[PDB]
DNA sequence: CACCGTGCGTGTTGACTATTTTACCTCTGGCGGTGA
DNA sequence: ACCGCCAGAGGTAAAATAGTCAACACGCACGGTG
């Protein structure tokens, strides 16, 4: 996502560091995105969801 | 109470052990903390880590098992 | 306590579809040459 | 005052790239049995 850096680097470069094939890489932003996506983890975060 | 009707998925547990209550088919923590230990054991593919993790969590939140609810939902 | 039999998380292709840019026609403004 | 000419701005093709959807080894790790 680009969160600190200058760049929202693609799946392939993430890849070259991490050493993989994008879908491993994906694989992982996933379980990620669904963690962060709980209640217990994601309320304040919520909070900045304007409705 | 307002916590106990949440379902496990809140609970934050182990991929085994929502398999496990998945077979068991408990929606409520309200229905699972009326259980005790043993039969908890009776539940097939759970042992006791499964079973102390359970403990672990339901203590954090101040919770355990024996209390008797009625009329629940 | 110790040993062996599955379960399951952890790393790996192949085929398919959805952006994204880039280039090719067409409208439609602006513009300047030319004229007692 | 007019009339032929020029360039900036769109709709549709097409190539390139990125994201999306189901199998095989392999090494821990849990459970049965002694």
């Amino acid at each position: 996502f680009g969160i600190d850096m200058n760049t929202d680097y693609t799946l392939e470069e993430v890849g070259k560091q991490f050493d993989v094939t994008r879908e491993r890489i994906r694989q992982i932003e996933a379980k990620a995105l669904r963690k962060l996506r709980h209640p217990s983890r994601s309320e304040v975060l919520r909070s900045f969801l304007d409705d | 109470d307002p916590i106990l009707l949440r379902p496990v998925d809140d609970l934050e547990l182990t991929v085994r052990s929502a398999n496990c209550l998945k077979a068991e088919a408990i929606h409520y923590i309200g229905d699972l903390v009326q259980r005790t230990e043993v039969e908890l054991l009776k539940t097939p593919n759970l042992g006791k880590k499964s079973l102390t993790e359970i403990k672990d969590v339901l203590a954090s939140r101040g919770l355990s098992l024996g209390m008797r609810l009625e009329n629940w939902p």
